[PDB]
């Protein structure tokens, strides 16, 4: 309901969230993993105004732009991240209530049948493992051959359908010629 | 009417190669996008004239009758107007990522979206004394939290609420 | 097989059919997609272990 | 099947909040649900520590968190303010008061 | 709604193992989840009654 903002100074007992939180240095204010995902996927016509194949579609085939620009979606994602890393899950019901992160992780272990002393005695090791996993996931995403298969396929299918529809114009259909003017 | 290639459009100068035997241009859907001049042997590029669709942004006929008009991807000043075009060819012409908006202001404020337009732009019928404004979509009030190493916020009261929900289950049968 | 279902063996029937543009390719693509989806469906139901 | 005939633990499935009940109503080609939820309200912030040390040992709460109003400490529930005096029936000892970080000094009660 | 805003008790719904958290990320015409799970390791057998 309300766009939360991240705390000014970032420290959470050892966990390194700098790989998912927004980066003010970049012009678009997007997390590094979001930047990698954006660079991985390829697009031709995004619906922006530009008065080769994309410009050829003047036979009535137009692409309208989405209502939500791909700049406030990042704001929604950042709000969700801040709410879920600061106030636990309590912001899903009413007003958000502050709670320190180790206590949240203690709750989360208590919720799967593990007593809470485990984390209060293995905090450092758990933090190191979490940081290592977060570090490795970016390399796995970057060096994999093609992991974004689904989005690429859904992008390609529409382009293929539009190309077939455009190419269908130059067919005689049993007539003398495919040009409406010469006839 | 170049040698019988009857058509309509704008002719410009192109940088195509067009080896001496070649004299036509072609692409998908059998559209001649270039042509060699029969007399001066100059190559020309053919482009279709400006065209598009229009949309009408109105509140209900009950509330009022003032409307605004949106032209799809025209970039306004390029070719806004060449009867129905009595709208002053002006009156706060505004430009957006979706097209040319005629008949609405642009308030610096922010409210909730009423009539979606596109690319993060909305419109409404606020009262300044009646006009149509085109603001920027507001995602809600920004809120802060006070994370600290030792702090909890435990509620002291509660509330019981009732929320409705509506779901279709079936549709009318028919036979033909 | 579209070209054999519509026309048995006569070549002029094929010549006439080519005048209708790319209608066979769409059907072939749709049927192949259906077949691949059917093959994949019975995998995540069972191949969980 | 899930909400009318029993409580549902899925978050944001039947109503915005912790679900309590449901009542169905009919409508032309449709059904209407009346989800009854439970939303907390009013707030108050306090000071906390993950554990309590008494004598070379830790003391984690059984079910609740440690909350101090400034002088004294209490155990409380996670969704409604209800302080209680710390005794041996709310805590279970686990450790030696050297690994947990943020543990503060205090005394407990022996009945 | 179920995994980001609270733990999920459904088996093999958000990640392979006992679910802990989740983090959403945007992508062109899609969303990407980062499920964080908890998997036991190492074993030792005993006698019971
Ligand atoms: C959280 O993780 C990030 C990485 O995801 C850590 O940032 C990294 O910090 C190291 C140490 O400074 C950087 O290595 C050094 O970078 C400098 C350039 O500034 C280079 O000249 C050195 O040779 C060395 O490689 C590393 O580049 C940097 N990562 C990025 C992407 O900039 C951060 O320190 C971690 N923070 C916590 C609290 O865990
Ligand atoms: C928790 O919240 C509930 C409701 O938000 C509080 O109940 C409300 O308490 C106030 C003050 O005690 C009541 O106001 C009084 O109403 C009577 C008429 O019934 C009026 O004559 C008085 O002058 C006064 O305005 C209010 O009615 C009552 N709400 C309901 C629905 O009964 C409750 O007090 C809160 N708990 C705590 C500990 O504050
Ligand atoms: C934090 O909570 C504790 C526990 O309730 C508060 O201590 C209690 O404070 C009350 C009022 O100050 C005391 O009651 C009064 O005690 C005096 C004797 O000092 C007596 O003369 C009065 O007739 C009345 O009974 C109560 O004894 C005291 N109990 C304890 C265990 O400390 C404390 O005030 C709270 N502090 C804050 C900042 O909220
Ligand atoms: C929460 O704990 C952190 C970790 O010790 C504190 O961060 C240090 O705070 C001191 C003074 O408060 C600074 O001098 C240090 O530079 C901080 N550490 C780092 C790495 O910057 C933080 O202050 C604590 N916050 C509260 C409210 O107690
Ligand atoms: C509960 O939160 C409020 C607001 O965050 C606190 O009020 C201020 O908090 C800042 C942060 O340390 C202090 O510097 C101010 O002195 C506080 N002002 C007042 C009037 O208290 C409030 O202190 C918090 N409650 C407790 C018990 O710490
Ligand atoms: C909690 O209390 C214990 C004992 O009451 C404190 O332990 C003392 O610590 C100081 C400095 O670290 C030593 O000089 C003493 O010898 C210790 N005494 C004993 C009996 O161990 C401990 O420091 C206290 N901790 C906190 C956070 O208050
Ligand atoms: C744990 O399992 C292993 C393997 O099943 C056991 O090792 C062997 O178990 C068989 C089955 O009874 C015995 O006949 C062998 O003598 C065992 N070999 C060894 C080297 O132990 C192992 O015994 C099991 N643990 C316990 C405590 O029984
Ligand atoms: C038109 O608006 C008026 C006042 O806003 C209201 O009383 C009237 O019922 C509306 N007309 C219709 C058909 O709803
Ligand atoms: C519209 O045309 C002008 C002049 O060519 C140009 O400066 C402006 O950027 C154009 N607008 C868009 C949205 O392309
Ligand atoms: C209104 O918004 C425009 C947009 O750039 C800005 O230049 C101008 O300073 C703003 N004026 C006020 C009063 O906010």
């Amino acid at each position: 309901k309300q766009i939360y903002k991240t705390p000014p100074i970032k420290y959470f007992g050892g966990f390194n969230f700098s790989q998912i939180l927004p980066d003010p240095s970049k012009p678009s204010k997007r997390s590094p993993i979001e930047d990698l995902l954006f660079n991985k996927v390829t697009l031709a016509d995004a619906g922006f105004i530009k008065q080769l194949i994309c410009a050829q579609k003047f036979n009535g085939l137009t692409v309208l732009p989405p209502l939500l620009t791909d700049e406030m979606i990042a704001q929604y994602t950042s709000a969700l991240l801040a709410g879920t890393i600061t106030s636990g899950w309590t912001f899903g019901a009413g007003p958000a209530l502050q709670i320190p992160f180790p206590m949240q992780m203690a709750y989360r272990f208590n919720g799967i049948g593990v007593t809470q002393n485990v984390l209060y005695e293995n905090q450092k090791l758990i933090a190191n493992q979490f940081n290592s996993a977060i570090g490795k996931i970016q390399d796995s995403l970057s060096s994999t051959p093609s992991a974004l298969g689904k989005l690429q396929d859904v992008v390609n299918h529409n382009a293929q359908a539009l190309n077939t529809l455009v190419k269908q114009l130059s067919s005689k259909f049993g007539a003398i010629s495919s040009v409406l003017n010469d006839i | 009417n170049f040698n019988g290639l009857t058509g309509t459009g704008v002719l410009t100068e192109s940088n195509k190669k067009f080896l001496p035997f070649q004299q036509f241009g072609r692409d998908i859907a059998d559209t001649t996008d270039a042509v060699r001049d029969p007399q001066t042997l100059e190559i020309l590029d053919i482009t279709p004239c400006s065209f598009g669709g229009v949309s009408v942004i109105t509140p209900g006929t009950n509330t009022s009758n003032q409307v605004a008009v949106l032209y799809q991807g025209v970039n306004c000043t390029e070719v806004p107007v060449a009867t129905w075009r009595v709208y002053s060819t002006g009156s706060n012409v505004f430009q957006t990522r979706a097209g040319c908006l005629i008949g609405a202001e642009y308030v610096n404020n922010s409210y909730e979206c009423d009539i979606p337009i596109g690319a993060g732009i909305c419109a409404s019928y606020q009262t300044q004394s009646q006009s149509i404004i085109a603001y920027t979509m507001s995602l809600g009030a920004e809120n802060s939290v006070a994370y600290s190493n030792n702090s909890i916020a435990i509620p002291t009261n509660f509330t019981i609420s009732v929320t409705t929900e509506i779901l279709p289950v079936s549709m009318t049968k028919t036979s033909v | 097989d579209c070209t054999m279902y519509i026309c048995g063996d006569s070549t002029e029937c094929s010549n006439l059919l080519l005048q209708y543009g790319s209608f066979c390719t769409q059907l072939k693509r749709a049927l192949t997609g259906i077949a691949v989806e059917q093959d994949k469906n019975t995998q995540e139901v069972f191949a969980q272990v | 099947s899930e909400c009318v005939l029993g409580q549902s633990k899925r978050v944001d499935f039947c109503g915005k909040g912790y679900h309590l009940m449901s009542f169905p109503q009919s409508a032309p080609h449709g059904v209407v649900f009346l989800h009854v939820t439970y939303v907390p309200a009013q707030e108050k912030n306090f000071t906390t520590a993950p554990a309590i040390c008494h004598d070379g040992k830790a003391h984690f709460p059984r079910e609740g968190v440690f909350v101090s109003n400034g002088t004294h400490w209490f155990v409380t529930q996670r969704n409604f303010y209800e302080p209680q005096i710390i005794t041996t029936d709310n805590t279970f000892v686990s450790g030696n008061c050297d690994v947990v970080i943020g543990i503060v000094n205090n005394t407990v009660y022996d009945p």
